[PDB]
């Protein structure tokens, strides 16, 4: 659920 | 009267964001899938918005309060709102001479002619030049400009929202200094900020038509194996 | 003694699938994302193996038999084998002169060198390059390396595969035309069909070792953002 | 499961 969302969001 | 440094320090933090996420020279644009002039545009349009999401994201991270929220909360913003805050920082490239979005020069000059081979319809691209258009009118401040970005991204009435109540703290902390700066650093803005609070109502009926358009277009998977991982995941529906 | 019709069908079946699936020109490649000389090449390459497993699936729709293949059966057999038909496909290109690939010139020309920045290491170039070196050695015929290709393809020994059966004796009919051809139509090609068999089972080192390194990239997403849709689906996991 | 597969497939 939003795999790349998350790493961008760090 | 006049703006308080927390104000003002609010202002910096943005308009830095903005400078650090938005490239003057486009020169990224390079890197994306050539532009072609059916759907030929498609790849080349899909790389410039899976590119301008992560300068969204970017951004983000940087408006001040935004980092605390939940990870969730801050996805719920993105996914609703990246769309339109596309809308609005693709601005900063429109032309009202030749209508159309000029990136650094030619192959990067998005005419209503070649922004029709990328799967939308007039009825998005009609309503969006409309929208391009009207705001290019504004000529907003790029404080200004940059301020309505945190505020239409800081929007506590998008579906998924948890915390839709500290949230309107931060957008309410936000549309505080465009009211401010409007009044203080802008003259003849007396009507500025309700019209400008009108585009942000304009996102929104752009945004569901953009939604629906991309639905169709998603659909088909000759066609959603075009866009990018990015696009896919921030515009699709996983909950 | 010599070939059959039926048998002669079927190598013209072959042929005719790839080059109506193998561009000479290699035109395609302006398309997509750029090559760069951290991963810079992953963009460009990423786009050039998702391109290819187009035509690697193109191809096998082609292959006699295979279209009445269960849609299952079909998928198991290209999410496996993609990678070796495309490292197959790939020595059409591949130059022992400057040990590289050359796709029509210049920013389409991979030396071990670009090669590298990925996302792959020696512990997979190594390998390879020694497979294409090898392999451009035999200087097969049109007709043997696109039968090394369809028996590659319809290899009933792979993981997912349900009519281990059917698919034996499609493979079977197909090693039999390569036996043959090499006994009637290729001088001093005693030794040859045992030579390319070993290279369908060097295929499956290969296969293994990208395997690994693929998921260790694909496993972090600020490099996974950079695949496509098919090569994500193609090379993924799901059952 | 499998999207893109399936329609490239026919
Ligand atoms: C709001 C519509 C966004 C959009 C979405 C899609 C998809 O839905 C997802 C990929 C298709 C499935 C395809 C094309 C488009 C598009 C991009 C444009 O770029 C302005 C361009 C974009 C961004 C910036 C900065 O982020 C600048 C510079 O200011 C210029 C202009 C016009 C259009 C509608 C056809
Ligand atoms: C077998 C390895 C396939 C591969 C996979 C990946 C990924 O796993 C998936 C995207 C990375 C996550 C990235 C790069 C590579 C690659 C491609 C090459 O192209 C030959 C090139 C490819 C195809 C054809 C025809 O299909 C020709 C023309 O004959 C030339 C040469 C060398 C390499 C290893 C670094």
């Amino acid at each position: 659920r939003h795999k790349i969302l998350h790493r961008l969001l760090q | 009267h006049m703006l308080s440094d927390e104000q003002m320090q609010i202002i910096n933090s943005l308009v830095e964001a903005h400078h650090k996420t938005y490239d003057d020279s486009y020169s990224d644009f390079v890197r994306f899938r050539p532009p072609v002039r059916r759907l030929s545009m498609l790849p080349h349009l899909a790389d410039l918005v899976s590119y301008s999401i992560q300068k969204v994201i970017g951004f983000a991270k940087m408006i001040p309060g935004f980092r605390d929220l939940t990870a969730e909360d801050q996805i719920a913003l993105l996914k609703s709102s990246a769309i339109e805050i596309i809308m609005l920082r693709s601005n900063q490239s429109f032309s009202l001479e030749d209508m159309s979005w000029s990136c650094g020069g030619p192959d990067f000059k998005y005419c209503i002619n070649d922004v029709t081979k990328a799967g939308h319809t007039l009825e998005l691209l009609e309503p969006l030049v409309k929208f391009q258009v009207g705001l290019k009118k504004l000529k907003l401040h790029e404080e200004e400009h940059v301020l309505l970005m945190a505020i239409c991204l800081l929007s506590p009435d998008r579906p998924g929202v948890q915390d839709h109540v500290r949230i309107e703290a931060l957008q309410d902390r936000l549309c505080d200094v465009l009211q401010a700066y409007i009044r203080i650093q802008h003259p003849g803005g007396r009507l500025l900020y309700a019209k400008m609070i009108q585009k942000l109502a304009d996102l929104r009926s752009l945004n569901e038509e953009h939604s629906k358009q991309y639905r169709s277009l998603s659909f088909q998977p000759e066609h959603s194996m075009q866009l990018t991982p990015l696009v896919l995941e921030v515009f699709g529906s996983e909950v």
